[PDB]
RNA sequence: AAAGGUGAAAAGAACCCCGGGAGGGGAGUGAAAGAGAACCUGAAACCGUGGACUUACAAGCAGUCAUGGCACCUUAUGCGUGUUAUGGCGUGCCUAUUGAAGCAUGAGCCGGCGACUUAGACCUGACGUGCGAGCUUAAGUUGAAAAACGGAGGCGGAGC
RNA sequence: AACCGAACCUGGAGAUAGCUAGUUCUCCCCGAAAUGUAUUGAGGUACAGCCUCGGAUGUUGACCAUGUCCUGUAGAGCAC
RNA sequence: GCGAGAGCUAACUUCCGUAGCCGAGAGGGAAACAACCCAGACCAUCAGCUAAGGUCCCUAAAUGAUCGCUCAGUGGUUAA
RNA sequence: GUAGGGGAGCGUUCAGUCCGCGGAGAAGCCAUACCGGAAGGAGUGGUGGAGCCGACUGAAGUGCGGAUGCCGGCAUGAGU
């Protein structure tokens, strides 16, 4: 029992909501908006609903494994 | 494990509530229209504080203005009168002296005039 | 769940030593006898994103390749 | 009672602006390619150490220090001198 | 800290208002009533002197004044706005333009209310109460 | 007759509280006089020139009190506590 | 669906009083009936009895400040506690909004239940710790009022 | 089988919900934005712009003066 | 507010530029009053000076001074 | 000082350890003018009748006034 962990080994979570303190009403979120809903989901290469640049850009070449040498 | 509330809600609860006593109707005996009633009295404290300090100057002022009548004079007057004269008084002071003490008032009111002169 | 890579990535990007991420330059498959032969030749090649556009590279390819 | 139309613009239209002017101004250091004005046309003559593309954009040829001349109205001309 | 009195007083005093001008008179006396004048004055008390006042129906008016100074009163029924010239009302009933006016001259809640108590206007040349020995006051700027 | 900002009131013979002052149980005050509290009167330099005398009787930490701030439609509360420091000087001037 | 609790032990209150009874007051038992079978504690809303100071000329988000009156004295004779008279001052809370006392939303009241979490041996930073040009095991095996083994694998090591 | 432009029961099922409500303990520090472009986009989202924390730099920022170059508005003017 | 368009040189109008405030700003003033004028509130005080704005009574502070003006309640809302 | 970022803490159950209380009476409940910068914390007294405080450490079903929220009790309308 005598023991003590480091400071600064284990900060304490963050409880959001709980009170004026405190992030009060809205948990961070913001004010309305997709991203203050609560669902599963956007994801991340999600932009605008637009045209992405990973879909704007060129594809080269194939793919291979070959051999790779350890150096 | 699970946490109850326990005993937490109403302590809270019973120490807004005690604060509260001797308000009107639901406002002492509910705890929401208590806790609310004070919200509304933090604002009237706080600000009372302030204004305080701004009513009890009024006050003395009219007191003097009074005094400085009684003899001849109006208070600005008597007010230039004594700074002219370097008598150095807070207003409370001279407040107290303009209603409790005749002659003294008195005497700083012709130093006063003097000063004037 | 281990988080995948973004197959669409694969062909488009690359990892660079550093840590910075790039591309191909882009337009080059119709818009030819425009042209100029120095686009052209321009277009082909690779280039390395602006910046704003690297996280999401990242995290489109977590093991690099 | 109320009213119909119909008429609208044939108009709204303009076009994407055109960034122009003088990039770079009269005691400017200047590296070797560095633009200094982009304009409509003879607005602005090359001098020396300044070369001018289909643009009529001024581009500085040499590095060094800019120097404007106004060679009174209409006939102005850009140039580089460089320090010492 | 600061000093509070004890109401001992029961100071009663006499203005006449022959002649004089009845916005100023009614300055006199609204003041001589709220109490200010008094070095200890206490704003939560009522303090002031009750003022006797006398000869209202000469009281003096800035022409053309009379002719066109207006009274309104309201009865709660339509078409109630009735209404009455300064010499109307100073014919049928002065002290009631002495008493509009400090009245309106002194404050509104319970405590002015209260004030007007203290007022006791007749008009010419006499009042009824000697028995009080009020001691004059003069109408003057000072 | 002041200390802390603040003229005061004293005859003689009566604890007073004013701001915390440097000092200890039982050391010694003198202050200038502004006024007179008595006979003939005086007021200004002469009442400067005379001086009074007091022994610092306590010090002490005020009555509690706390700091209560609100704003509407804002969940702007604010709770606070206060104590005001003071000490206690008894008096007895020339 | 809701539902739980006399007492250590039924010793579960013989008998007397009012009442048709219900209920109660005694007595007796009990350590306690301040545990009596509508039986552990028994909060709050809410309903009453009694007492203090108060209110029948009064315009009010009910508070707050200041003072006076009465009353009271177990963290209490002062920085008081309760209560009040009068003056000054004062547009409920939340939400939603360019803007809320709003005649915009929600809400009878109090009590309880009631909302940012878990997972992966994933990704990426901050802090900390152990080893350190190296670091680490997973399934499992054995042991097991503990843990140890287990190098398969994974991460660094070179880029283009 | 007391509400049928597709009955009722249970299940998929915690369907989805760019929408509305709601989001609970305290103090201290800094502290916004409602602009740009793009979007089957217009009360939604991506990236900038603005906030904060940390690590780097080390006066690079700020204002104001001096110097120098750029300008076609105010006015005015009628040379097109 | 200033600078423009749109609008009827209308709108507590609409769309841009620009400064400030509100937004997210309490305090004094403008009767009342997000915005205007003064002014950015760490806490305590029955202390002193000032800003805008004020000093007959409600209401803190000159029923101030001197030279004039208006007599119309103009003051206390419009024009040819 | 709103969204938001950051910092130091208060209180609740359960857990390990230490201290230690408790029929000469625990937790819970009730009153209160004391304490702390705030969450909050003690002193005394009344209740109750068998369990429990403080300290350090660990893990959470951990803190409510709102959701026309859920269950429950009791008000208003009304002696209508
Ligand atoms: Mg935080
Ligand atoms: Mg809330
Ligand atoms: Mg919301
Ligand atoms: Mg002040
Ligand atoms: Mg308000
Ligand atoms: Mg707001
Ligand atoms: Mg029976
Ligand atoms: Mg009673
Ligand atoms: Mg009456
Ligand atoms: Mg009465
Ligand atoms: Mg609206
Ligand atoms: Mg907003
Ligand atoms: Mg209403
Ligand atoms: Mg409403
Ligand atoms: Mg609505
Ligand atoms: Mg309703
Ligand atoms: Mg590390
Ligand atoms: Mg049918
Ligand atoms: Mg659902
Ligand atoms: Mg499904
Ligand atoms: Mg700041
Ligand atoms: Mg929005
Ligand atoms: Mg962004
Ligand atoms: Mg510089
Ligand atoms: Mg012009
Ligand atoms: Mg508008
Ligand atoms: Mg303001
Ligand atoms: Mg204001
Ligand atoms: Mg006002
Ligand atoms: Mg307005
Ligand atoms: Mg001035
Ligand atoms: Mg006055
Ligand atoms: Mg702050
Ligand atoms: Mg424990
Ligand atoms: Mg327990
Ligand atoms: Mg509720
Ligand atoms: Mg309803
Ligand atoms: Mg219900
Ligand atoms: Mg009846
Ligand atoms: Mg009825
Ligand atoms: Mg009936």
């Amino acid at each position: 029992h005598d023991l003590k962990p480091t400071p600064g080994s284990r900060k304490d979570r963050k409880r959001v909501g709980r009170g004026p303190g405190g992030t009060d009403k809205t948990a961070g979120r913001g004010h309305k908006g997709q991203k203050s809903r609560s669902g599963a989901g956007k994801g991340a290469f999600f932009e605008g609903g637009r045209s992405r640049l990973i879909a704007r850009l060129p594809k080269r070449g194939f793919n291979n494994v070959g051999t790779t040498y350890e150096v | 494990p699970r946490a109850k509330t326990g005993i937490v809600r109403r302590r809270r609860h019973k120490k807004v509530l005690k604060r509260a006593k001797g308000f009107w109707g639901s406002r002492s005996k509910q705890y929401r229209n208590a806790f609310q009633t004070l919200l509304n009295a933090a604002t009237y404290e706080y600000r009372d504080r302030r204004n305080k300090k701004r009513d009890f100057r009024r006050l003395w002022i009219q007191r003097i203005n009074a005094g400085a009548r009684l003899h001849g004079m109006n208070y600005s007057t008597f007010i230039n009168g004594l700074k002219r004269a370097n008598i150095d008084l807070n207003r409370k002071v001279l407040a107290d002296i303009a209603a409790r003490e005749p002659e003294a008032f008195k005497a700083l009111v012709d130093a006063s005039r003097n000063a004037r002169q | 769940p281990k988080m995948k890579t973004h197959k669409m990535a694969k062909r488009r990007i690359k990892i660079t030593g550093t840590g910075k991420v790039m591309a191909f330059k882009s337009g080059k498959r119709h818009q030819n006898t425009g042209k100029s032969g120095d686009e052209i030749r321009g277009k082909g090649k690779g280039f390395v994103l602006a910046k704003a556009e690297w996280a999401r590279m990242k995290l489109m390819l977590p093991r690099g390749k | 009672a109320h009213k119909k139309g119909v008429g609208s613009s044939k108009n709204g239209r303009d076009s994407n602006p055109k960034y122009l002017g003088v990039k770079k101004f009269g005691g400017e250091v200047v590296k070797a390619g560095n633009i200094l004005v982009r304009q409509r046309g003879t607005k602005f003559k090359a001098g020396q150490g300044v070369g001018m593309g289909r643009d009529h954009t001024l581009f500085a040829l040499s590095d060094g220090k800019v120097v404007f001349i106004n060679k009174g109205k209409g006939a102005r001309f850009i140039s580089i001198e460089a320090a010492q | 800290k600061t000093y509070i009195p004890k109401n001992d007083e029961q100071n009663w005093v006499v203005v006449d208002a022959s002649g004089v001008p009845l916005g100023r008179l009614a300055t006199l006396i609204a003041s001589r009533i709220r109490g200010k004048h008094r070095p200890d004055f206490t704003p939560n008390m009522i303090q002031g002197d009750f003022v006797v006042v006398i000869n209202a129906a000469q009281v003096a008016l800035t022409g053309k004044k009379l002719d066109d100074k207006v009274y309104t009163r309201y009865t709660g029924y339509q078409g109630g706005l009735k209404t009455e010239t300064a010499r109307e009302a100073l014919s049928k009933h002065p002290e009631r333009v002495i008493e509009h006016a400090v009245f309106g001259m002194l404050p509104k809640g319970r405590q002015g209310r209260a004030m007007h108590t203290r007022l006791k206007v007749y008009a010419g040349e006499t009042h009824p109460h000697s028995a009080q020995k009020p001691q004059v006051l003069k109408t003057q700027p000072l | 007759i002041q200390t802390g900002g603040k003229q005061y009131r004293v005859s003689e013979g009566d604890v007073i509280r004013v701001e915390s002052l440097q000092g200890e149980a039982g050391d010694k005050v003198e202050l200038k006089a502004l006024f007179v509290g008595g006979e003939q009167t005086v007021f200004g330099e002469d009442a400067g020139k005379y001086t009074v005398q007091a022994e610092v009787v306590e010090h002490g930490r005020g009555k509690k009190i706390y700091i209560r701030k609100y704003k509407s439609g804002v969940q702007y509360r604010r709770r606070t506590g206060h104590r005001q420091n003071f000490t206690a000087i008894k008096i007895l001037g020339i």
